[PDB]
């Protein structure tokens, strides 16, 4: 179980912690990321999803960071969508974190997490 | 049906001065509050959302605070464009309220 | 094999073994050698046809060999524990987790853990152990298959009717290469030994950062290009295995009537138009997934396979046909 | 890939070392080490090296042993078992600047020095790369070039942002054999060494 | 990007219907979140009218509650507003607008439309 | 002393090909510190920065100084 | 610790046992080493340290 301190992360940042092994993307999203992320048709994704089904504060984006194609982990700021892009078969992912072009058939995972305050208890 | 109270309404100011609106609940909202602005032309934009939260495209001069019952809108420069209308509801329940309205003039 | 103690070991094995870096080196450069000369020796036999006649057993055998050998290696990868150990690690045993089912519960059976960590990789080393010895039995029923029916030849025909023993002639012959082999290792091992390589190696594998210069290594290019080449994950796994088993069937397509490409005009044009498209995959495997390199990935994954199933068959009866009306005056 | 990406190509300066028949120029080896010690030794480490491994390649057998008692190792408690330390021996190896990964990162706004005991062989160019990369530093960067606060810019690293800044400025270390410490010479000596590290 | 474009009766006569509608672009009704109305009172007061999901789900203001209807076409891609019985009481300028939900920050209606100006007056329009 | 790889980027910096390919990034550094005054550079998508450029030049000088640099280095 | 859930004891338990020690834990944002209640993960704790 892991605690990280939101207060630090600053806002056009990406931050990775490991959680039993496997990393864990958290980004501070700016307003125009938030609204690009609850501004896209769900008929351009092959896996369909709200911004609002897969984040609880729009504020904060906390996800998986493991591909789902074949489990390498995507860099952060890059892409075409700019989101993360997975350097193993050409992957791309969202501010979201959705799937949008290459073989990875489902959008970054979804852990589970609660917040307490300026910190948030992922696991 | 909880009804907000904007004060001071229908205020003016100078051409680069610092205002500052704000709401009050009959209920308690938390922090379920937002902020819009309605233009001359009849535009209606989101500018802050959840109390302090900004949306995309409001410019950082844009504040906002409060909690429980006592919120508010404040701004650095009201240079220029920010002469308009600014509403505020919540929305902690069904059905959701906005505030009386408070307009804006540059003297 | 202990994951916080193999890349150093390696190192120790490098730096304080005496000779451990010939040791090293020449396993490294050995293993590459190993693909260099499997990939001759089975171009030798896809194009004098020796896949045909009553050698098929001995060419179904060689077909493990080439599926071991290559997991060998792979197993022997992962020991290092670079980067490109690691995530070499990590994708290829989600392959598995293709399979519609079962796939996380094999891929995890595997990992013995949550992801590639320490279980992994000592169990990989015992593995990477185990396996050349039975490439080496694997060897001997290749060779028992050999044997029954003694090689071919260039000709193509029966060497029945003029034979000379192994010994003082291909034993003497076989020396020459030999050396020739040992020359062109010893270049490599002594003067450019990580030329073969992958830089990202010498960096400990890291769980949280998989480098943007990943790449596999030279001699699984081919096959990793065909995988790329199809945007379904599954039948990405699926296409780049049946590449693979695809040989099997080479008996069966080639109609020829005669065994060999030294006599056919068409079928040593198409044997080279193969080779090379084999080579252009290998390349785009090098490349990113940008534009031009995609879709070129994709005609040659098309040539690659239909070479199996349409060209050689096709071409063949044509070849028989043509080589019959060219001299028939009934 | 866009060019910036992929990194400006580091050109091939001729190396000493470069021929099946050449060897490492021990006396730009010596100097690179002086160049560590004094320069990079404050946020990079060199664990994979052992003291002993100077001594007749560089330095003298005395020289090391100096080097090392400069330096104080753990050693095995005492007759009550409290923990005591210990000047550092020939067995021993280089011991690097920070005690774990987030004192490191700390030191540096986040970012984490690399060791540099295979960094000539954990890149493409090797000697060139780590060469042009030292003095690759310009004093601005290009035109139109966005660079996130703490960063600083260098093309040939890729993506132009690199978190480590210039260090190697003209004369700031005194060379023991005279050579005019330049920028370029410096950084011609530490790579020879680095190479030596790695290879 | 969205876009919401009203259009309909600017104009109605009293114990008649007020049918507007609104045309979106850029998102799919079925897909996102919440398409509310709300209209705007000289008096300068804003009133929530109700909403629809993109399930299909209604939720009207208690007021208006038994003379409004909000419906929508998924194949045309807007969603639709009818209050009847209508008096020079809901004399007001329209507006639709899509609000989210965030578990959170709860909702905030984040895309408008331009604004439909109805005024119910008992004089004569040609149809 | 002065840095020898810098008095050789500067000898090279001042011939043909060294001048035209000054000019040819300056021309871009001008043509970019109009963009940034202009009218919402802030928000634009599209901003043009002169790395291109940079590297031409930079890559010339390289191919220049490369195999000479270390004749004049101990 | 965890061997002794559902042997000779109980989840709660032993929990209980193993926090009443401290163990070594990951050093903070700055690098100090700090330490921490046991967890069911670990093992019993001796009691001198060499
Ligand atoms: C602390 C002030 C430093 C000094 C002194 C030196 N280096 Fe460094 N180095 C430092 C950091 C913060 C980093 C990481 C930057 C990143 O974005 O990863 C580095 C990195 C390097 C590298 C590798 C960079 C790469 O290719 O990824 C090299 C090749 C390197 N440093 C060499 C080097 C040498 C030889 C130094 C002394 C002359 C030296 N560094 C000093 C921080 C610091
Ligand atoms: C105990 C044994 C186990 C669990 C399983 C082993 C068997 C599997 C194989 O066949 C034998 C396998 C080697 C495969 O065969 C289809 C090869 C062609 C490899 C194909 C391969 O390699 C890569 C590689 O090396 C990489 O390096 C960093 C990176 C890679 O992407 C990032 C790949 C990759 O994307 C593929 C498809
Ligand atoms: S692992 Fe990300 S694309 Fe294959």
């Amino acid at each position: 179980k892991v605690e990280v301190n939101l207060a630090a992360i600053p806002l056009g940042k990406n931050v990775v912690v490991k959680w039993q092994g496997k990393p864990v993307f958290i980004r501070h999203r700016t307003p125009h990321e938030i609204q690009e992320a609850n501004s896209v048709d769900m008929s351009a994704l092959k896996d369909p999803q709200t911004d609002a089904d897969r984040v609880k504060d729009p504020q904060w984006l906390i996800m998986l960071g493991i591909c789902t194609h074949l489990g390498c982990v995507p860099i952060g700021e890059a892409g075409d969508f700019g989101g993360w892009f997975c350097p193993c078969h050409g992957s791309h992912y969202d501010i979201s974190g959705r799937i949008r072009k290459g073989p990875a058939p489902l959008n970054l995972e979804i852990p589970a997490y609660e917040f307490d305050g300026d910190k948030v208890i992922v696991g | 049906d909880i009804e907000l109270t904007q004060t001071p309404v229908s205020l003016a100011a100078s051409l680069g001065d610092r205002v500052t609106i704000s709401c009050r609940a009959s209920q308690d909202i938390n922090n379920f509050l937002n902020w819009y602005q309605q233009k001359p032309d009849g535009t209606i934009k989101l500018l802050i959302y959840y109390t302090s939260r900004l949306h995309a495209g409001v410019p950082s001069r844009f504040s906002g605070s409060g909690s429980g019952t006592d919120y508010s809108l404040t701004i650095s420069n009201l240079e220029p464009e920010d002469i308009a209308t600014y509403f505020c509801q919540h929305h902690i329940k069904f059905p959701w309220t906005f505030g009386a309205g408070t307009k804006l003039e540059i003297k | 094999s202990n994951i916080e103690l193999a890349f150093s070991s390696v190192e120790h094995i490098m730096r304080d073994v005496h000779n451990g870096y010939i040791l090293r080196y020449l396993h490294a450069n050995g293993a590459s050698f190993f693909f260099m000369v499997m990939f001759m020796h089975m171009a030798k036999g896809l194009y004098y046809g020796s896949y045909r006649s009553p050698r098929v057993t001995l060419w179904n055998v060689g077909v493990i060999i080439f599926t071991l050998t290559i997991a060998t290696a792979f197993l022997g990868y992962c020991c290092v524990y670079g980067q490109m150990s690691h995530w070499g690690a990590t994708v290829i045993t989600n392959l598995f987790s293709a399979i519609p089912f079962v796939g996380n519960d094999i891929v995890s059976w595997l990992w013995g853990g949550f992801s590639v960590s320490n279980p992994t990789i000592q169990r990989f080393f015992a593995l990477h152990y185990l396996v050349p010895f039975i490439i080496a039995a694997m060897v001997i029923m290749h060779l028992m298959a050999l044997h029954i029916h003694g090689s071919s030849n260039p000709l193509g025909i029966t060497g029945n009717l003029d034979r000379i023993p192994m010994h003082s002639y291909f034993i003497f012959k076989d020396l020459v290469t030999v050396f020739l082999f040992m020359l062109i290792l010893a270049l490599f091992v002594f003067y450019s030994p990580n030329t073969l390589g992958h830089p990202d190696n010498y960096i400990p594998g890291n769980p949280l950062v998989t480098p943007a210069s990943i790449v596999p290594e030279w001699y699984l290019l081919p096959f990793y290009a065909i995988l790329r080449s199809i945007p379904d994950k599954l039948l990405g796994v699926i296409t780049m295995f049946a590449a693979i088993l695809v040989l099997l069937v080479l008996p069966f397509t080639d109609r020829s009537v005669v065994r060999g490409n030294t006599f056919k005009v068409l079928s040593k044009f198409f044997f080279f138009i193969f080779v090379f498209n084999f080579v252009l995959l290998g390349q785009i495997g090098a490349c990113h997934v940008e534009v031009p390199y995609v879709l070129m990935g994709q005609i040659a994954t098309f040539i690659y396979f239909a070479y199996f199933l349409i060209i050689v068959p096709v071409i063949s009866t044509i070849e028989n046909v043509l080589f019959y009306i060219g001299r028939v005056n009934k | 890939m866009t060019a910036a990406e992929h990194g400006l190509h580091a050109p091939a300066y001729a190396w000493s070392h470069n021929g099946p028949f050449e060897t490492f120029d021990h006396a730009s080896i010596r100097r690179g080490y002086q160049v560590y010690r004094e320069v990079c030794a404050a946020c990079h480490s060199l664990d994979r090296v052992a003291w002993r491994t100077l001594v007749g390649v560089s330095h003298t057998n005395e020289e090391v042993r100096n080097m090392a008692e400069e330096f104080e190792y753990d050693d095995e408690p005492d007759e009550q078992g409290n923990p005591k330390k210990r000047p550092g021996k020939l067995s021993d190896y280089i011991p690097g600047p920070y005690p774990n990964e987030q004192a490191a990162r700390a030191a540096n706004q986040g970012a984490l020095p690399p060791d540099l005991s295979l960094i000539v062989k954990a890149r493409h160019g090797g000697c060139d790369y780590i060469f042009s990369l030292l003095t690759g530093y310009p004093d601005e960067p290009p035109a139109g070039v966005a660079l996130p606060p703490g960063s600083n810019y260098n093309p040939y690293f890729p993506g132009g942002s690199i978190a480590m800044a210039r260090v190697l400025f003209d004369d700031m270390v005194e060379y023991e054999d005279g050579t005019p410490a330049t920028t370029s010479q410096m950084a011609k000596d530490v790579t020879t060494f680095l190479n030596w590290c790695a290879e | 990007e969205v876009k919401l474009q009203e259009s309909g009766a600017g104009l109605v006569q009293p114990s008649q219907s007020l049918s507007l509608t609104c045309s979106v672009t850029g998102y799919s009704i079925t897909s996102g979140y919440y398409w509310n109305w709300i209209r705007l009172f000289p008096g300068n007061k804003l009133e929530w009218v109700g909403y629809i999901s993109n399930v299909g789900d209604n939720n009207y203001n208690p007021s208006l509650k038994d003379r409004l209807s909000i419906t929508r076409d998924t194949s045309k891609n807007q969603f639709f507003l009818k209050l009847n019985s209508v008096t020079t009481e809901d004399t007001a300028t329209y507006y639709c607008a899509r609000s989210e939900y965030y578990s959170v920050t709860g909702y905030a209606m984040d895309y408008w439309g331009q604004g439909t100006t109805v005024t119910v007056s008992s004089a004569w329009r040609h149809p | 002393d002065t840095d020898q790889l810098e008095d050789l980027r500067e000898h090279f910096k001042n011939t043909e090909e060294g001048k035209a390919l000054v000019h040819h990034y300056e021309e871009c550094a001008e043509r970019v510190k109009i963009q940034q005054q202009q009218p919402g550079y802030a928000d634009l998508e599209h901003k043009e920065d002169c790395v291109e450029e940079f590297f031409h030049l930079q890559h010339y000088l390289d191919t220049a100084t490369a195999p000479r640099l270390f004749d004049k280095l101990k």
